[PDB]
């Protein structure tokens, strides 16, 4: 029964809750239960960046990276509906909690990869009739990913979106044409996709462990350049509960 | 003579062509390491996010920099005021994206700098001198532990310590005047009357002794060659120097007395800077420069403006603009 | 970055004409008599 | 410190600086359409 | 786009001997995620500075 | 071709009125009643195929659906704009005085 | 990390001790004029 | 070219450093 | 057929075809290499394969 | 300009009656506001809500009506939301809270219509000044 | 004409840097004695 | 009105808009001037004319 004094600077507080090895059993569905996801949290231990190859018909790979801004990735206290499906699915729907964080990892050679790390409105399903949640439960669905700084952001010549200058304002008689993309900021919203693999179950408490593997797009800088292919990896843990 | 005894003799030896001393056992090893580190920063760090937010600022010449725009960035807003020394990153390249070289550069540097004045003290000793050449020191010095060390402790964070770049430097100066109103206060202004008079009183005595130098040179040659080092003699004559001086304000401005004359000189701008330092210093908790925002009001009530408030709107436009995405609530409390 | 061309010829004869100056008339200044 | 008994003096006299001065302003003047290119 | 076509004079020289990767974490070889230690390319250039 | 959304949607009736699917939930403190119980209300209940559908929303009091009424008029919708919805800006869109 | 840290711990401790022994060792004495001051 | 001039100049001030430092001609009392 | 192969079989690449005042990296004459085309095949209008 | 009885005469009520404060009583006011309101409000704003000001419309757009003596007697009162909707002694300065705000427990009935009229009277004299935030400094 | 860039600061080195050795020489023979 | 007329009515020839070390002619900064685009006559929606 730690304390946040026992935490505090350890970096546990980025880590999420994990289950005995004896967590192997199942937590029961009553299809006329309705039921809640209390906690859900995701702790991503590697974030891979898909190359981009020159020739375009090259088979691309995602290679590692290095995490430059510490211990600040995880998405926690995440809650939602856990729906019974007709079919015997049930489907999470991610309604609030900590469930972005932005992250910049580092490619060899140095070029820096910013992404929003998110399950932003995640809608994800199991199998078809699942009578309990077992080490063989599996939930794949998907979320928004929207642009990574969001519309009041002011670049280092200050301008932006919802607010800043609309031009180049220390080249007063430049041709505005080649200009344009860095002048007119763009808001992204696209689409990520996430799998949770079940690996734990406490089938008591209700609680549920495994891995995770998400992807979904970069930083694209408010339309200046292309995002960057993203996957991330790690662990997850939720509480299932009555509701 | 034993090990330690010779290495003693060595360390505190009046013959080394720089003087150690044990001050200089500290600061020889952190000067070092500071100046290093400095340069290597300073030719080739990558960007650093100095407000915490995603934003890394370039200060290196191979990332984009001139002399006049480089410097070697403060460390991250997310550290505030955390030691975050190379063993606590993860990586050098978390080290270097969250500002660890300035940390690392300044704290070296601060401590050297210390033994530096203290290693004035010892040398002095050693040659039977007076002591206080460190004192006048100590301004230079309080100065650089105000900009360093003191405003960050104050203000929650080496995010805001002054950069180390000559652009970054005025970019300190300017925040500094929207938040504190520091040309406004009485500290900075005595400061001011401490370097403005510095240099007045640096040209004046060096033109009044030049003015008075005892003529033992041809106009073929450098008047310099006059005197010759060690000479017992004086090499100008300040009762001449004095009469001139006298004679141009009243006698009783001037002064006879040539120790009077050099403690003037050491006292005026140590003690004014030494006040410039505290300014620093004591803004660094939010004491701030004179207000006098509004406050001249006329009959009916409207306000008449003054020069001050002219300097109020300067300030406005400094302080809504700087760090554009920093702040998400209304008063910019640090 | 797109700097101007003539800056590095410009900062190049800066520093050598004048330090080439200083350096002749040292070193003819050693070479006469002692 | 005992000076060093091996130091010489230099010469350069002026039919060796014009030669001197000739040849490479020459040799620059030669090249100089490479270097451009 | 391999070092010979750039330019490079001495980086195949250090190649040749072993030192094939840089602190940044690239290789020559076109590898990711090396560690080549102290002596990379890096570590031989400031080893001759000093 | 490259357009910023927001001045484009300046051009709408956005630019006009309050709009019940993006505006930013400060504007409703321009009208008598509306906050902050109401206007709380709508941007939660949002986004609304037409104005009146203000009206549907559950739970609302006589009074409360009189006042609206009444404001109707210094109402619209548009299409909803990402771009000032996102990152919880219709409750605080880093504007102050 | 851990070896940098331990390294830099060392160094420090060394430098630190030298300065502390140092000012220990007759340092009063250690001037051109009066050397008994103890 | 630009980091190479700010670079050279830097490292020629400092050996100057050196040099007015261990090489200045020395002071000599008469 | 790898890219690395048929990129050494390319005279841009044959170091006897330079010049003594031609500075610099071979990318700045024939550009950086991007991409091999594929092998380009010549026929006539009879279908001989032609070299 | 002068502080004359015209600026000084402010709207008592709903009704369209009007009062003449004295000198004396916007000397009071000023002092009693800057006494027990200006920590939050100085200048006509808000800190801790900078979307509500102390303009002399925004007031009149509130419910019930504070663009006169007696709304705003009975905001110090019992202060609500903008809308009357609730009550919100618990967090803002009231009579009825001075319990937990006790700067309000030597507030007389007589203080309160000082603080009032100088919240009405002030804008006449700053106009956007009042409630203009730094904009207008 | 699209000319090396850097042809200007090598002409100008190229001639610079041996007529100031030469320079340096000449005159530190002239300033010696006799 | 004569072009030249115009362009005196520019501010890109004001001498007061340059820079100590922004070096060179003035077509070096907004460009060679070809020709005069005409005088702009801005209204509203309402018809007025803006300035
Ligand atoms: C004069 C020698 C000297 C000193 C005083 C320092 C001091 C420092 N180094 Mg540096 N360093 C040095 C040489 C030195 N360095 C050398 C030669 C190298 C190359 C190997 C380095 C490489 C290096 C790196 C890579 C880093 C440092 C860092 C530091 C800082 C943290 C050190 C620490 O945690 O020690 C703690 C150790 C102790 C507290 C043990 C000492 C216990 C003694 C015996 C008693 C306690 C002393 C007491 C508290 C005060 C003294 C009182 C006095 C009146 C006598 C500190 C400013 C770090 C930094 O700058 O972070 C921002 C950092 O990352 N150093
Ligand atoms: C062993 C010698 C050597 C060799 C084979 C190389 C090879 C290379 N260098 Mg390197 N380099 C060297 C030494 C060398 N370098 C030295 C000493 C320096 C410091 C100056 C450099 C600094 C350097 C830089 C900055 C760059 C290179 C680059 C390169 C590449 C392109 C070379 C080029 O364009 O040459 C061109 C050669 C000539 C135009 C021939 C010059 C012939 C001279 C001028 C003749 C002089 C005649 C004389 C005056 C007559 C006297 C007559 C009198 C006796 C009467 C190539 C891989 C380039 C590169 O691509 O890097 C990525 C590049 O940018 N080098
Ligand atoms: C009366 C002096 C004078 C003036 C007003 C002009 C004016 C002009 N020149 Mg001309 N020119 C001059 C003399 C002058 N010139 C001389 C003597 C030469 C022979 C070198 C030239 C050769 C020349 C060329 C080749 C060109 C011009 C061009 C021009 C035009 C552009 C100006 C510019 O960019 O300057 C820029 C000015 C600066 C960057 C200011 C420099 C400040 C110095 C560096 C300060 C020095 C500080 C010092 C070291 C401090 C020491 C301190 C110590 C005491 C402690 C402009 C109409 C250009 C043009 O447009 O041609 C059509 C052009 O291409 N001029
Ligand atoms: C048309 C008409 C009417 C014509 C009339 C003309 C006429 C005949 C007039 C006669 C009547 C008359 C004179 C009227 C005057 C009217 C009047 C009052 C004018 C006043 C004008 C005015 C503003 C005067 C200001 C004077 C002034 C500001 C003086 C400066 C004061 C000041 C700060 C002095 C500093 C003194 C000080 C302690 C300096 C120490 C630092 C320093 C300089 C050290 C250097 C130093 C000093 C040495 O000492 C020696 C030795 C050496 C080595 C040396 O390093
Ligand atoms: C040292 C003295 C200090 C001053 C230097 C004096 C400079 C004088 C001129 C010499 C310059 C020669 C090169 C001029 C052309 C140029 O711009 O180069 C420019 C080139 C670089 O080339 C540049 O590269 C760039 C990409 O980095 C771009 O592609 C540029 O377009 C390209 O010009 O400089 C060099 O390559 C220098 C190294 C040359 C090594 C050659 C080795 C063989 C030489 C043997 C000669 C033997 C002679 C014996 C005679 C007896
Ligand atoms: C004998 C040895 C000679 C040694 C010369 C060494 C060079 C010294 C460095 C000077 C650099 C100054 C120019 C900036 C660099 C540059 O690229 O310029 C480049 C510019 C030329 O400008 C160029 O022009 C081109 C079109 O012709 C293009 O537009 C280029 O883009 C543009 O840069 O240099 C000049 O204009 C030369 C004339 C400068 C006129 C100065 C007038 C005012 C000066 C007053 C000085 C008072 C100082 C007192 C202080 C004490
Ligand atoms: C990038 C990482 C690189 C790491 C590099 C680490 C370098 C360390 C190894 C250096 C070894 C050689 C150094 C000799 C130089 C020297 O000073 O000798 C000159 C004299 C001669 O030594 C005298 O020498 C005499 C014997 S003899 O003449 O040498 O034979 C002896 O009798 C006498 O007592 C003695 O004082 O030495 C001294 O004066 C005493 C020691 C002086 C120490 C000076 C260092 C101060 C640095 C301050 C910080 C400045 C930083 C910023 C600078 C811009
Ligand atoms: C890393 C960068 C290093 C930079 C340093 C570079 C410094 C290089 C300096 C070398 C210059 C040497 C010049 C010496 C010039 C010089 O001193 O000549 C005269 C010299 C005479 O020497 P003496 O023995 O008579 O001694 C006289 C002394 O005063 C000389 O020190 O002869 C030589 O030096 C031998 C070679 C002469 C060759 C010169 C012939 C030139 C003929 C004209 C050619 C052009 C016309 C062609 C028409 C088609
Ligand atoms: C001092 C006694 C005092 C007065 C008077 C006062 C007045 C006041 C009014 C009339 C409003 C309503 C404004 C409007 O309708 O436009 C109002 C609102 C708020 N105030 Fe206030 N206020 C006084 C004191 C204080 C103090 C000391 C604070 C800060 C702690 C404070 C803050 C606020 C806030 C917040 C509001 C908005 C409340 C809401 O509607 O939710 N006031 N005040
Ligand atoms: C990190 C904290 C460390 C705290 C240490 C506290 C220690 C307290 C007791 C210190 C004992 C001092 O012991 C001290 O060291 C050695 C012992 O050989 C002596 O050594 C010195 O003696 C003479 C004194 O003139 C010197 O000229 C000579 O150079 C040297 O040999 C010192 O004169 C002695 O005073
Ligand atoms: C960027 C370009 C750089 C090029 C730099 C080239 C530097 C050239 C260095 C030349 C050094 C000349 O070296 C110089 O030689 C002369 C003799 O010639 C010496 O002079 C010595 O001998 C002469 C004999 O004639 C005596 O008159 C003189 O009293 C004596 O000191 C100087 O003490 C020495 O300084
Ligand atoms: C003598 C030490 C010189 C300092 C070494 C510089 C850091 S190393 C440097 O880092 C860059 C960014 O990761 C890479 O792009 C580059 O390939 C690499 O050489
Ligand atoms: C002067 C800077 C000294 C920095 C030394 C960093 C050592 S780093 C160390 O070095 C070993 C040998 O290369 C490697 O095998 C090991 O993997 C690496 O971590
Ligand atoms: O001034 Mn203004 O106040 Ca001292 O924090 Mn708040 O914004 Mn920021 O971190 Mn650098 O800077
Ligand atoms: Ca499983
Ligand atoms: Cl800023
Ligand atoms: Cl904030
Ligand atoms: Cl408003």
């Amino acid at each position: 029964t730690l304390t946040y004094d026992d935490i505090v600077g350890t970096g546990l507080a980025n880590k999420c809750p994990t289950l005995d090895d004896t967590a192997r059993g199942a937590y029961p569905i009553d299809s006329s239960q309705t039921y809640r996801i209390a906690r859900l949290c995701l702790q991503p231990t590697t974030f891979l960046v898909k190359e981009e190859p020159k020739n375009k018909r090259q088979e691309a790979e995602f290679v590692p990276t290095k995490l430059v801004t510490r211990e600040t990735t995880s998405l926690d206290q995440i809650q939602g509906e856990l729906k019974v499906n007709s079919d015997g699915s049930l489907t999470f729907v991610e309604e609030d909690g900590i469930d972005f964080q932005p992250v910049t990892v580092q490619m060899a050679g140095g070029e820096r990869i910013p992404l929003l790390f998110t399950v932003k409105n995640l809608v994800a399903s199991t199998q078809p009739n699942v009578t309990s949640i077992t080490t063989s439960t599996d939930f794949k669905g998907e979320f928004n990913v929207p642009s990574y700084r969001t519309a009041n952001f002011l670049d280092p010549k200050g301008r932006g979106l919802a607010s800043g200058y609309d031009s180049a304002i220390a080249l007063p008689q430049a041709k505005e044409e080649e200009l344009a993309r860095a002048n007119v900021k763009r808001f992204s919203l696209t689409k990520g996709q996430i799998s949770l693999n079940v690996a734990k179950v406490d089938g008591r408490t209700g609680e549920i462990a495994g891995t995770f593997e998400s992807e979904q797009l970069s930083d694209d800088d408010m339309g200046a350049h292309e995002p960057h292919e993203v996957k991330i990896q790690g662990v997850f843990y939720a509480s299932i509960e009555p509701a | 003579a034993n090990l330690w005894e010779r290495f003693c003799n060595w360390v505190t030896s009046t013959d080394n062509r720089l003087y150690v001393g044990w001050f200089g056992v500290i600061m020889i090893p952190t000067l070092l390491a500071a100046t290093i580190c400095f340069v290597i920063a300073f030719i080739a760090a990558p960007p650093v996010d100095i407000d915490g937010i995603r934003e890394p600022v370039s200060g290196s010449l191979l990332y984009g920099n001139n002399i006049i725009t480089g410097a070697v960035v403060p460390s991250s807003n997310a550290i505030g005021l955390h030691f975050y020394p190379i063993w606590e990153a993860a990586s050098l390249d978390e080290w270097l994206y969250n500002g660890g070289p300035y940390q690392l550069i300044i704290f070296h540097f601060l401590l050297g700098a210390s033994c530096y004045m203290g290693r004035q003290w010892e040398l002095s000793y050693r040659l039977g001198m007076r002591p206080w050449i460190c004192v006048a020191y100590s301004a230079p010095l309080a100065s650089a532990f105000a900009v360093f060390l003191i405003y960050p402790i104050g203000q929650g964070s080496f995010s805001d310590g002054m950069p180390l770049g000559i652009s970054g430097t005025f970019n300190f100066m300017i925040v500094f005047q929207a938040e504190h109103n520091i040309l406004m206060h009485p500290f900075h202004q005595l400061g001011v009357a401490g370097v403005f008079g510095g240099a007045l009183f640096c040209a004046m005595h060096g033109s009044l002794v030049t003015s008075s130098l005892i003529r033992e040179t041809t106009e073929t040659e450098s008047a310099n060659y006059g005197y010759k080092f060690g000479q017992e003699e004086e090499t100008y004559n300040i009762v001449a120097a004095h009469g001139y001086f006298g004679r141009l304000i009243f006698q009783y401005a001037s002064f006879n007395n040539s120790r009077s004359l050099h403690f003037f000189l050491a006292a005026w701008p140590v003690v004014g800077v030494w006040f410039a330092a505290l300014g620093i210093s004591t803004m660094a908790f939010n004491l701030n420069g004179f207000n006098f925002n509004h406050s001249v009001i006329d009959a009916k009530g409207n306000v008449i403006n003054t020069w001050a408030d002219i300097i109020n709107r300067a300030n406005l436009g400094m302080e809504v603009m700087h760090e554009r995405n920093a702040h998400n609530f209304p008063l910019d409390l640090a | 970055m797109e700097v101007n061309q003539l800056g590095l010829i410009a900062t190049a004869l800066f520093v050598l004409v004048p330090s080439v100056f200083l350096i002749i008339l040292y070193v003819q200044t050693e070479s006469q008599q002692k | 410190m005992e000076p060093n008994p091996n130091r010489q003096p230099v010469e350069l006299n002026r039919t060796s600086l014009y030669l001197g001065l000739l040849l490479i302003l020459v040799l620059a003047l030669l090249f100089s359409s490479y270097f451009f290119n | 786009n391999p070092m010979w076509r750039q330019g490079m004079f001495v980086l195949p020289f250090m190649a040749r001997l072993g030192v094939t990767g840089s602190w940044s974490g690239w290789s020559i070889t076109g590898e990711t995620g090396i560690d080549p230690g102290f002596w990379s390319f890096e570590g031989v250039a400031l080893a001759h500075i000093v | 071709e490259l357009v910023n959304v927001v001045d484009e949607k300046l051009g709408t009736a956005y630019g006009e009125k309050i709009d019940l699917n993006n505006t930013n939930i400060a504007a409703f403190i321009q009208y008598r009643g509306l906050y902050p119980t109401l206007a709380k209300l709508i941007v939660k209940n949002a986004p609304y195929e037409s104005v009146e559908d203000v009206l549907n929303i559950p739970g609302l009091t006589e009074r409360q659906k009189q006042i609206l009424r009444e404001n109707l008029e210094h109402f619209t919708v548009t299409e909803v704009e990402t771009a000032l919805v996102e990152g919880g800006d219709r409750y605080n869109n880093g504007l102050y005085k | 990390m851990e070896t940098l840290k331990i390294t830099v711990y060392i160094v420090v401790t060394f430098f630190v001790l030298l300065f502390v022994f140092g000012f220990l060792s007759g340092d009063p004495a250690r001037n051109p004029k009066r050397k008994d001051l103890e | 070219m630009e980091t190479i001039t700010y670079v050279f100049i830097f490292a020629c001030i400092i050996a100057l450093f050196f040099f007015a430092i261990f090489f200045r001609e020395p002071p000599r009392i008469t | 057929i790898p890219e690395k192969l048929a990129f050494y079989d390319y005279i841009g690449n044959n170091p006897a075809k330079g010049g003594l005042f031609r500075t610099g990296p071979m990318n700045k004459g024939d550009g950086i290499a991007q991409a091999w085309k594929g092998h380009a095949v010549f026929r006539n209008k009879e279908g001989e394969e032609l070299f | 300009a002068e502080l004359t009885p015209e600026v000084l005469t402010v709207p008592l009520n709903s009704e369209g009656k009007t009062i003449t404060l004295t000198e004396k009583q916007y000397l009071e006011g000023k002092r009693l506001f800057q006494y027990a309101c200006a920590s939050c409000h100085v200048g006509g704003i808000t800190k801790t809500n900078p979307s509500l000001d102390l303009r002399t419309e925004t007031l009149a757009l509130a419910t019930p009506p504070r663009d006169n003596i007696e709304g705003l007697v009975d905001y110090m009162k019992n202060p609500t939301t903008y809308d009357g909707e609730q009550e919100i002694a618990e967090v803002h300065p009231s009579l009825r809270s001075a319990d937990i705000f006790p700067k309000m427990r030597n507030l007389t009935e007589k203080d309160l219509v000082a603080i009032a009229g100088h919240i009405l009277v002030e804008p006449k004299i700053l106009g956007d000044k009042w409630g203009g935030g730094k904009v207008y400094y």
